[PDB]
């Protein structure tokens, strides 16, 4: 026997008016805060993997859609967000800068430059998440990827395309 | 004289003492029962670790404070309750009764008394949960806790304040070593307490007696939680055990608290815990298990005079009180490395390591040395004791790992064969009857002889006779040095050079 | 009349709904009928709303939801008293035996209380079991529990019955058996052997067979601890012997997982070592009368370290260890001297003498035992004039161990001797000190009392 | 010694019957404020007598 | 047992009914709905797993008289959660936040003997005292205090009685 | 043998204790049933009240 | 402004107005009859309700209790004037003198330096024990990590550090009691005050005796003064008593704040946990913290999750074993799993590394051979697999040390023991130069010389 984010002034609403106007599906309310996951009430048209944005410029991933709730995971310092914050869906999926300016760069996993040698050169964004290529789509690999280690390039040859495990225990 | 008049005083007494105007007190209903656990429904104004009084004399504590219900445990047989039954809060924190008047009495987990000899006298109540004396209140250990026993004063000793683990096997002496430590306290003015958590209890009522039969028993007090009783008390009986303790630490006495088996203890919260549903970790047990033996022990300590002198309300100045504590686990085959032996070992200063293959070969007290260790220091010991003792330890420590090694093969270079006669002696010499105490001037003898090299010429067969005739010697003729080692335990070169004309007149005039 | 109602039957666990001030207390004992036979249920938890959650002492097939609970005020309550031996019952102290209704002088709840600290005896007295092997090697206190280490096909039954029937004739004491988890064939059988061997009439007899549920097999041992506190309280001296108490704990395992209790250790339930404490704490020495009891071990997985028989080894005192090995050399009882042990063998308790006796016969034993390996590789010229004298020695000592059993009499023909503790300390006393070297060994094996050992000696 | 005791056991149980009677009354009035003139009184401590 | 799930529900609701004031009409309209819940023939259907659209129209059909905006929409909400079976303990927690809201307590006093009414009115005026609220006294008549009064504000208790006097005192020796 | 002694005095004194104790709140128990069929049970409540 | 509604073990539960609900890791405050209890906000629930740990005895606590929202984090005293004292978790004086006179106060949530403005240094700190300058050399403004059992000698090690270091270092110190003994606690107070030394050390106390609040935030206030005096440009030696009750505590409250358990029943968040601790204690191109961790391992299980992502965060780590602990081998350092980020070519210089490389190889090749050894003992062995054995047993030995810390039981003289010399013992030992002393004669000397002279006394 368990409460499922049901409480007070969010019935009293209902209670109010049961089929609550459309207002925009496109918003939503923070109920709860922990561990670097918020639950957000409304968000009816967030698509399962889609970007919220959070007040100042943060974000979050979509990652749990339920029955009248949201999980989303924040993508940064969370310990900043309280309940009763505004979220707003984006139409976005996450995507990173990407393109040949990106040599020599440090850069974070949203692809801000860390090194602090000043803003990117990139060539457009790519999707972070997508679909590999198919069957008929490959070809064999043959041209070599050379290690510069005797036993790796001699006994476990690696070429372009291979996927090579390096296992082993701590240093 | 038995006397009828002054009981029916007494019960007169009784009856003026009631109050017949009733008060006013918040009330709540048991809605659930299981294994002990309880769910209560009321008693809005209750307060975490509170004891509620169920029908009957039994008692039970609120453990949770949910939102619409209690959560609590009964403290004794939990089947005669039902669904429905009235419960009254008691705003008294979990509390137990405390005073000297304690002394000789055998004590239930929950202050009421066990033993047939009445109801019980004492100083008001101690809360059964507090947190010890902080960093800025404890003071050094130093001075000795003299058990019975040659090996562990010697190689491991013990200061008033420490707290040392008792570990190994079952059937391997713990209990032994624990009550004779009890019973040599018996005349050295330290205060005893021995709590006995799951035993069986005929043992409990043989050791009780065992301490009556030494005249141990005026000097201790005595808490008792069989092995058939409800869960709840053994895991609250050493914390019980630990509150009458403080009483005698905290007016400047010294006081010594034997807890029988924290490892039942250990499975004893496993069964509250588990009945709880909160989730285990290694060996089944809670990570909370640390932090159940951690404030327990923790509360053990030495504090200096000024907060003897805050505490008292300066009616004591000047002295310091200590507690003592001797706690016993029994661990699994001899294995050191298994998870609630390794935290009580990260919890005490030191442990005595009893050895299930010494035992068995006659070498009793089975102690193994390079295992057992006192992180205190030789700050506890005597200078005389200091001084004989040396690096004993040490030398049995490598004179065992040199036997591993020469049982393999021969390579005999007569210092090694003079090694190992002086570890077989010595080791022959440590070896020691249960209930034989011996004091600081008969082990500072038998040190003297075994490292003056005085056991030259002397058969292993022969060394329990040399020490029977070395103790009588001395006993008869040069007393006046015993007396005078015995009370100040100092060694000078005039000590050293008495002791040395003993040892060689005895050896020269007489026989064993 | 009945009052409650069944809500849910799922397998042997079963949840009845009583009128709200009424909830009948835990371990009551509830009654339903089930089609055309009465089926009793032990209560285990007051849910709230005033529903009980019970578990059926026989089968819950056939149960419907809403059917009538009636509630008994009490525990499940046996018949106890000497009406009871020579019978054979079921869990409920009903009779499996087909000899009829039992008298029913009075009849006895099984959920019982403990022997409190100042009912408890003051004293340490010994049991006189008059087999030699056992007496000398692993005293039993009275009022001790004791442990059989030892599989079927080596003298289980036949130690067993020899124990009733000593302790009913040379003393005044009655026996209880509890047959925990136990195939029906052998009860069969052991049934039989003790009928045609005349021990039956000073033993009761309950079994718990295997085919029975859960909850049965749990409550059998509790209902023979009863019956023999029945016995104790008459002042008598009484033995209660559990088949296997591995089974007991694997029953409260069982039945702790129907209720879906969070499990403990290696699998094991979380109120183990409790549940073995209010059966083990219960079988003492009182100020009246005392049980005694010796329990048949199972070892798991052959490891001594397992929850199991580390908390059964917390109880024991003494432990008696059967040889596949002894059995071959024709020796019975087929005891093993050097891994049988007893911790009342201490000078405080039992004597410098007896003592010094069991120490140095097991001396004895264990030289014999390297020599014997010295001889296996390089013979017996070897052996020195004190080896030789050691070897001898030996040799009688372990012929001097062998005796008759008044139950033994079937096989061996010979009248079974029961042998007093002072015989069997002066025996091995003589051997071990070079007396009777001059008679030879086999004036020992199967004879009795040393003075028996000559004079069978004086025609061999 | 356990002898002494069985002879004082009855000794002194005879005289706690009749303090018995005292003790009851007392405790019944400390009870209630108000006090009880023993009419149909002297009967009941006469059974408290006589168990004891 | 739903008494920490009715929490929810009673508190919105008494608010609602509050902003309009028809605090007691709203108690009728959960009244209704907690007596409809206990009948025979739907205490069978509530337990079933009809989708909840379905069970609620089937229950609101059944349930005329009630307010068609706020009560079934109420109605509508419970619906959702599958937990219309919290009406009979939904109800006694509104009625508990009425009676906290109008500053007025219920209270019972037991005693072997029937009180006098000039006794019941000094207990009245005392508890006026002890409780802010205003007291509704209600007589309860029980042999077991044998003597005196039991006073029993719900939780609170004073008892008064000759045989809690007597029990308290046996623990004392 | 002193010591053992000692304790049995204690334990007996107890004993007889404990019978009287519980005899005299039996004896409270039936003096005040029979006598409190009275308007004293009047004084009591008023008294109770005085005190609320 | 807030009620306690739910009061579960050291986990509490608080209820809010709608507008008025804290932050998390907001201070809260209650009276606890005669005492003041402060709450650190965990979570926000739904609804107005919050959910805290309390940062002292839960015991006393009713529901219903008035709860005052103090509108900060926990915040500490910091700075010149925290110097030779001993404070609570809270930022409170535990020794009885007076106030501490702060002029700044700093919260214990802080977010962690960039990467742009860290720092690498590889100048060797020289550390007088043998065993860790030779096998791991540490660097100064790095992390050093003690891993150990319970009982293998991982506090006296870092005593033995703090009296080496203290030689050549001339700034402030800070040193962070988390969940260990009171009394070591003590006697390290009053060793600081009778040498005059503790004018340079600020020390903090959350042992192992208190509630689980306070023994989780201990750790983070510790690093709040450390960073301090990073932060005024100094160079800051800070001591950590036992990393692992931090992840410990957060073990015991985690299920209580409604959180399924992960891997050996811990807290799902553990590696975060940790890390965010981790990531702060560090170096900056202002100034520079040097550490040194006890890292206790449960039940000598090196592959435990706690141990085990404590390794990653760690430049060296010294790992002790008790089975050389119960050989008398101390320092009880095992040479085969001790590693240091600097033991390199580069860094330490080609003696330096082909040394502690030789020793390494040599030890490697002992344990192979033990197998063999234990069957069928060592005379069926090779000729030069008997040297083998004979040079490891004496490297084993010399690897041993006598420490001044430890005169309170050996009773033996300690021993320093300089680079350009211990490096000179190994080399000639592996070499042979000086393999005709005894075994003997290498266990507990400081030197080469020692050794030999040992010899000649047998
Ligand atoms: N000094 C001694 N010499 C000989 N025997 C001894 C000595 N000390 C103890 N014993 C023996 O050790 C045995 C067990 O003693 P004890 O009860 O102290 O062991 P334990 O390991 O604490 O047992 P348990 O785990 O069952 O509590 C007894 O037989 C006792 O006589
Ligand atoms: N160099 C040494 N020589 C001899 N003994 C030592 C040495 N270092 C440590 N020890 C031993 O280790 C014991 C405990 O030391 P220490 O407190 O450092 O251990 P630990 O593993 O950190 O323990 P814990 O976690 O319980 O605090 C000392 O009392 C001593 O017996
Ligand atoms: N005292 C004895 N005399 C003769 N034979 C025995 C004796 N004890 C055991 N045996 C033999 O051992 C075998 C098994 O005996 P049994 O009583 O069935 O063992 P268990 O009770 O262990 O099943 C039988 O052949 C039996 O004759
Ligand atoms: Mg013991
Ligand atoms: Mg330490």
């Amino acid at each position: 026997q368990l409460n499922s984010t049901e409480i007070s002034e969010l019935i009293k609403q209902r209670i109010a008016q049961f089929n609550v106007v459309s207002e925009a599906h496109n918003e939503g309310t923070i109920v709860s805060v922990s561990d670097g996951v918020i639950r957000i009430h409304g968000l009816a048209d967030a698509m399962q993997g889609e970007m919220i944005s959070l007040p100042g410029n943060r974000y979050a991933i979509a990652l749990n859609l339920e029955r009248d709730s949201v999980g989303a995971v924040v993508m940064g310092p969370y310990a900043d967000l309280a309940e009763g914050m505004k979220v707003k869906a984006t139409g976005r999926i996450l995507e990173v800068p990407v393109g040949r300016g990106l040599l020599g760069r440090v850069v974070n996993t949203l692809g801000a430059p860390i090194d602090g040698k000043g803003p990117l050169d990139h060539d457009g964004f790519s999707a972070v998440e997508a679909i590999a290529p198919g069957v008929i789509e490959r070809q064999s690999v043959d041209q070599p990827v050379q290690t510069g280690y005797k036993a790796v390039d001699s006994m476990i040859p690696i070429g372009r395309g291979q996927r090579e495990l390096i296992i082993g225990d701590r240093q | 004289q038995l006397n009828s008049t002054e009981i029916s005083e007494l019960i007169k007494q009784r009856i003026a003492q009631f109050n017949v105007v009733s008060e006013a007190h918040n009330e709540g209903t048991i809605v659930s029962v299981s294994d002990g656990v309880i769910r209560i429904h009321g008693l809005a104004d209750a307060m975490q670790g509170e004891m509620i009084s169920l029908p009957g004399n039994r008692y039970a504590i609120a453990l949770n404070l949910e939102r619409d219900s209690v959560g609590a445990v009964v403290m004794g047989p939990y089947a005669d309750l039902a669904e429905g039954m009235k419960v009254k809060a008691t705003g008294r924190i979990l509390e137990v009764p405390v005073g000297r008047g304690l002394l000789g009495r055998v004590v239930n987990t929950l202050g009421a008394p066990i033993d047939g000899k009445g109801p019980l006298d004492h100083d008001g109540f101690s809360a059964v949960e507090a947190i010890a004396p902080g960093v800025i209140e404890r003071q050094s250990v130093d001075q000795p806790v003299q058990t019975g026993y040659k090996a562990v004063d010697s190689m491991i000793p013990i200061g008033r304040g420490q707290r040392e683990l008792i570990i190994g096997d079952r059937q391997t002496g713990k209990t032994a070593l624990a009550i004779d430590a009890i019973i040599n306290q018996r005349d050295s003015g330290i205060k005893a307490i021995y709590v006995a958590i799951g035993q069986k209890a005929s043992t409990i009522s043989n050791v009780v007696r065992k301490l009556e039969e030494h005249g141990a028993l005026a000097n201790t007090i005595v808490v008792v939680a069989t092995a058939s009783e409800s869960a709840a008390l053994q895991y609250l009986a050493p914390y019980a055990g630990a509150a009458m303790g403080e009483y005698f630490r905290d007016r400047g006495e010294d006081a010594l608290i034997i807890y029988d088996d924290l490892s039942k203890q250990a499975v004893a919260y496993r069964q509250i815990s588990l009945l709880l549903r909160r989730p285990p970790g290694r060996e089944a047990f809670p990570g909370d298990v640390f932090y159940l033996h951690s404030r327990l022990l923790e509360r053990a300590a030495r504090v200096n005079a000024e907060y003897v002198e805050a505490f008292t309300k300066g009616e004591v100045k000047g002295k310091t009180g200590s507690l003592t504590a001797l706690p016993i686990i029994e661990t699994q085959a001899g294995d050191v490395s298994a998870f609630v032996p390794t935290n009580v070992i990260s919890i005490t200063d030191g442990q005595i390591f009893l050895e299930t293959n010494l035992f068995n070969a006659g070498i009793r007290p089975a102690v193994n040395p390079g295992i057992s260790v006192s992180r205190v220091g030789g700050a506890a010991q005597t200078k005389i004791m200091k001084k004989l003792s040396g690096g004993i330890r040490t030398a049995l420590a490598q004179y065992r790992e040199l036997a591993a090694f020469s049982q393999a093969a021969s390579d005999l270079d007569d210092a090694t064969r003079k090694q190992l006669d002086h570890g077989q002696k010595v080791t022959e010499l440590l070896k020691q009857k249960q209930y034989a105490p011996m004091s600081v001037a008969q082990q500072s003898l038998v040190l003297f002889a075994a490292e003056r090299g005085y056991l030259a010429d002397v058969e292993l067969s022969k060394i329990g006779s040399f020490e029977a005739a070395l103790l009588a010697y001395v006993d008869r003729d040069h007393a006046p040095l015993m007396q005078e080692i015995n009370q100040t335990g100092g060694y000078n070169d005039e000590i050293e050079g008495k002791l040395k004309g003993i040892l060689d007149s005895f050896k020269a005039t007489q026989s064993w | 009349m009945a009052t409650g109602k069944i809500v849910q039957v799922i397998g042997a666990v079963v949840d009845v709904e009583f009128p709200q001030d009424a909830v009948p207390r835990v371990y009551d004992a509830l009654e339903v009928q089930n089609g055309n036979e009465r089926l009793v249920l032990e209560v285990q938890q007051q849910l709230g709303g005033g529903i009980v959650r019970t578990i059926a002492m026989g089968s819950s097939d056939g149960l419907r939801r809403g059917l009538d609970v009636k509630d008994l005020e009490h525990p499940i309550e046996v018949p106890v008293g000497k009406a009871t031996l020579g019978r054979i019952m079921n869990v409920l102290g009903e009779p499996v035996d087909m000899k009829g209704e039992i008298g029913e002088e009075e009849r006895w709840a099984i959920h019982r209380a403990a022997p409190s600290y100042e009912e408890l005896s003051n004293s340490q007295e010994l049991l006189e079991t008059g087999i030699k092997v056992i007496d000398l090697m692993a005293p039993f206190a009275k009022g001790g529990k004791v442990g059989l280490f030892g599989g079927a096909g080596v003298g289980k039954t036949v130690n067993m019955m020899e124990l009733i029937r000593n302790i009913a004739i040379e003393h005044s004491g009655y026996s209880v058996f509890a047959g925990v988890g136990e195939r029906t064939r052998e009860g069969n059988d052991f049934y039989h052997e003790m009928t045609d061997s005349n021990v039956i009439d000073k033993v009761s007899l309950v079994y718990g067979q295997m085919n029975e549920p859960p909850g049965n097999r749990l409550r059998v041992a509790l209902t023979g601890l009863t019956m023999a506190e029945k016995f104790r309280d008459e002042g008598r001296d009484v033995l209660l012997f559990v088949d296997n108490i591995y089974r007991y704990t694997l029953a409260g395992t069982e039945v702790s997982a129907l209720l879906g209790r969070m499990p403990s250790a290696v699998g094991y339930q979380p109120t183990l070592a409790e549940e073995m404490g209010v059966l083990q704490e219960r079988i003492t020495s009182t100020k009246t009368g005392s049980i005694t009891s010796v329990q048949a071990v199972y070892v798991p997985a052959d490891d001594l370290t397992d929850p199991s028989p580390a908390t059964t080894f917390a109880h024991l005192d003494a432990t008696v260890v059967l040889s596949r090995q002894i059995a071959s050399l024709g020796i019975y009882p087929a005891v093993d001297p050097l891994d049988s042990t007893s911790r009342q063998l201490d000078p405080l308790v039992v004597g410098q003498e007896h003592y010094d006796t069991a120490r140095g016969v097991q001396s004895i034993l264990q030289r014999y035992q390297e020599l014997k390996d010295i001889i296996a590789i390089l013979g017996m010229d070897e052996l020195s004039e004190e080896d030789k004298l050691v070897v001898a020695r030996a040799r009688k000592i372990q012929r001097f161990l062998s005796q008759p059993f008044f139950v033994a009499e079937v096989f061996t023909g010979s009248p079974g001797k029961y042998v007093s503790l002072k015989d069997t300390i002066r025996g091995f006393k003589g051997i071990m000190e070079g007396e009777y070297d001059h008679l030879p060994e086999q004036a020992f094996y199967m004879v009795g009392s040393i003075e028996e050992a000559v004079e069978k000696a004086k025609k061999l | 010694a356990q002898a002494e005791i069985e002879a004082e056991r009855k000794r002194a149980r005879e005289e706690l019957r009749k303090q018995v009677a005292i003790l009851a009354v007392a405790g019944a009035e400390k009870i209630i404020e108000r006090s009880v003139d023993e009419a149909a009184n002297s009967d009941i401590v006469d059974k408290l007598v006589a168990e004891l | 047992e739903f008494i920490t799930v009715a929490r929810p529900y009673a508190k919105a609701a008494f608010d609602f009914a509050v902003e309009h004031q028809s605090v007691e009409r709203w108690q009728d309209m959960l009244a209704f709905a907690a007596e409809v819940t206990k009948n025979e023939q739907m205490a069978e259907l509530l337990s079933g797993a009809l989708a909840p659209e379905t069970l609620a129209e089937s229950f609101i059909a059944v349930a005329g008289e009630q307010l068609d905006e706020n009560g079934q929409n109420l109605i509508r909400v419970m619906a959702e959660n599958g937990r219309l079976n919290a009406l009979p303990d939904v109800l006694e927690q509104f009625i508990h936040l009425r009676a906290v809201s109008e500053a007025t307590a219920e209270v019972d006093v037991i005693s072997a003997a029937a009180l006098s009414e000039q006794q019941l009115a000094k207990i009245s005026a005392a508890m006026e005292k002890r409780l802010s609220r205003k007291v509704k006294l209600n007589a309860k008549i029980d042999k077991s205090v044998m003597a005196g009064v039991i006073i029993r504000a719900g939780d609170m208790v004073i008892d008064g009685s000759v045989r809690g006097r007597l029990e308290r005192l046996a623990d004392v020796l």
